[PDB]
């Protein structure tokens, strides 16, 4: 007859376009930002006696930006780690340079992996 | 003496929204039930109870 | 005191000894629908305390993180007793409700929460050019989860807590009838909405008329508080619940 | 608030920031003996401030497995001042009493205490062919201790909790006056009895009139609450005491 | 759209006396902020907000 | 309940949720001037608004050995908006004042500051056959510290906090006007001290009408309660401001 309740995917989606019944098809995807991680999709089955989706709920995971980069002659204002999706790293040049650019970088996610935005700013004498 | 016939139902009781504590406080504690009778309560036919009794006399 | 606060519907009664006041609607207490008002001629069935009456949905549990949590209104209580049976059975129906969100914690735990009733809530897809699930929209009791981020998959609801589902800033949900749950000050939320609609009754499985939303804005904390449980339980009873357009059965 | 309240009797004065009520006897106030309910003929003595005032007994220490407490009455104030003098020297005796029972704690701590006054308290004996002693039965001030488990013994009372070493249900103390004093709401207990006997009046030594008894049902709890300490203090204050038949004092 | 000749000044918050708090509890938590209008206020003259719009039409 | 007090001087209001009362000099609230009491004859500037309202001073921090603090009056405010400017300008000027010290906590921290005004505080000098400074009487905002030992240094106020800096007792500062913060149940002090003085009018540089001193008596305690933070925070209003004899501004 019917599967049972899909549930809920932590930040992330279920689609069911065709009912929970033998035969339908029930689509995972993860939010944005997020990766899914294990199957994408499931088929309602019946397996001796039991009615039982063929596949189970994948997780989405985030994702942390690499190092951010130095730049030449000034410094990354309080530095650490761990830079996660939407944080951003700001820049100042040293005494004697004078700063051109964007002070401040962005980590985004691109094709589910971390990469920090626009260029970093120069520092010049 | 209740039977199906008479019969009058359960009460249970849930949690509707969790017991929560601060710290320094212990997370685990008692709840107490009393009964007691309305004013539109009443009882009829005597009868002897079931809860006394003795094999012998100087009782 | 005024925290201090009782109410009974039908065969129930609530109370609280940590009330804020009680929300009304826009003012407006629920009523039965007038002669005047009215277009479906025939005969309403006004089922009464069968009907209007404290059903408690399925709680959930509020997480350090927990981004928020929303519930679609008619639809939701369709299984709840003759309320739902009432449903089921009618082309129309008309409910006001009284809404009440509990949540207590203790004098050292921390956390605030906006509890609201927006009516119409018509939510946007996670993919800009699909469309939503009725799965996506609502989970009956449980409760569809905000997200942190952006989400994607088709048919979701794109669901960053920040735009409400709805694509405006969260922050401003307070133009809706609401109060909020402080939980240094308060341990519930209490909002009588009556009915808000274009038209003096409706369907109950198609139209969504109001949305409720719990969104935490200052999160949970705590320390050795022996308490890292903190469950938030929604209830809330049909008021002047009618019926009308009597047929068969509505198919699951 | 009501919370808060005070009370004299003699050159004594007891105060309360956290009490509930005041529970009064079976609904009645003490008063003395009247001419139409008398038989000793002789004019009584009634010292009246030197000997209707607070005397406070020895206190006990409340620990987490504490089975209970209790003190048999006319006896146990019979070396507390001039109530005591005029014990020694007079055949008859009658009084009534304000019971106050003091036990303070913290908002972090927790328990439950039923302080009940049972008249007539007879007690039954460990052996349960054997008869107690006037020691199994009451050591004055200080307190005897319930227990936990079955006792044994010749002349000591069979004194498990549970059957309040009177062959009930420890549950069902109720029937008499009394309070709780549960430590998240209270802290103190106030209960005041008036005079109750099949006869006028009586003899003070032979003769329990009643006996209070401390229970806990909920135990103490707490956590690193640096107050592992917590007592409990009895104070009571005869009232309207008046005594016949004079003649030399009895022998200790 | 504010200029110097219209300024209308800043508000700043600062601690008084600090936050104390007891043992067990949280040392930091937030204030929130809420603003809106009062009984005097109006406002004139019509135009189109600078919020919205779009690049082409099926809007 | 009477713990909440709001009070507006000027352009400004201050706020308590937990007060005791508001203590009033000796009875007397300020007044101005009267044509039966003045000698100097010129028309006097009353600045109103632009002086009598709430300045804050900068705040101290109350530590677990802290002996006290102090501030002289007049001057003091003398950097202080249009009241201090008023000050300079004049030869001779009059005020009374709404002191509030503010100092909260937490349920689980415990301590209690006496909050005292000194009428003519005359203090003595640690080289008991040399002279003070006004630097060893006070630094304007800021606050002198007493101290709990005898001290030693030319200039100096002999400062231990035992004999307040006068050679008395100081626990019998309480014949002038105070009140006492007790962490326990209360979070702020407040006191109006009407102009006291032995002439009708003063100059506000030379005479300290009298000096304000806030000297803990039981100190400052608590546990893991991560807040070992707790500073105290005077602000002040003037009232009744007068001024006479103006001319160019006084040399600093």
């Amino acid at each position: 007859k019917s599967c049972p309740n899909p549930g809920e995917i932590r930040n992330g989606q279920i689609d069911v376009p065709g009912g929970i019944l033998f035969g339908a098809t029930i689509s995972f995807s993860c939010n944005t930002g997020y990766k899914l991680f294990g199957s994408t999709s499931s088929f309602c089955l019946i397996s001796g006696s039991s009615v039982q989706w063929s596949d189970p709920l994948p997780e989405c995971r985030e994702i942390y930006c690499p190092a951010p980069p130095q730049i030449d002659n000034g410094i990354i204002q309080g530095e650490r780690d761990h830079y996660g999706y939407r944080q951003s790293v700001t820049y100042a040049c040293n005494k004697g340079f004078t700063m051109i650019g964007e002070h401040s970088i962005y980590c985004t996610v691109n094709n589910d992996e971390g990469e920090w935005s626009g260029p970093p700013p120069e520092c010049r004498g | 003496q209740q039977d199906e016939y008479t019969s009058a139902g359960n009460v249970t009781c849930w949690y509707q929204t969790g017991i929560v504590v601060p710290a320094g406080t212990p997370t685990s504690c008692s709840i107490m039930c009393f009964v007691s009778a309305c004013n539109d309560f009443s009882v009829r036919l005597l009868k002897d109870t079931p809860f006394i009794q003795q094999a012998a006399l100087l009782q | 005191s005024d925290r201090v606060r009782s109410i009974t519907l039908g065969n129930s009664t609530i109370t609280t000894q940590e009330s804020a006041n009680v929300v009304v609607g826009y003012g407006r207490w629920p009523e039965y629908l007038r002669d005047d008002e009215a277009t479906a001629e025939d005969q309403p069935t006004q089922p009464d305390v069968a009907t209007c009456r404290f059903y408690t949905l399925e709680s959930v549990t509020w997480e350090k993180d927990s981004p928020g949590w929303w519930w679609k209104f008619p639809d939701a209580l369709k299984d709840m007793g003759l309320f739902g049976q009432n449903m089921y059975y009618h082309y129309l129906g008309r409910a006001g409700y009284t809404i009440h969100v509990q949540c207590n914690a203790s004098k050292f735990h921390q956390g605030c929460l906006l509890v609201v009733c927006v009516p119409e809530a018509e939510m946007g897809c996670s993919t800009v050019d699909g469309t939503v699930n009725e799965h996506g929209l609502s989970e009956g009791e449980t409760a569809k989860k905000f997200s942190a981020t952006g989400t994607n998959g088709t048919n979701t609801v794109q669901s960053i807590v920040t735009n409400a589902g709805m694509g405006v800033g969260v922050g401003n949900l307070t133009i809706f009838p609401h109060q909020w749950i402080n939980l240094r000050t308060n341990n519930c939320a209490t909002i009588v909405m009556p009915y808000i609609n274009n038209v003096p009754m409706d369907n109950m499985f198609r139209h969504h008329n109001f949305t409720l939303m719990i969104i935490p804005f200052v999160p949970l904390n705590y320390s050795s508080d022996f308490s890292t449980y903190v469950p938030i339980t929604v209830t809330v009873a049909p008021m002047c619940a009618e019926y009308n357009g009597l047929r068969l059965s509505t198919a699951l």
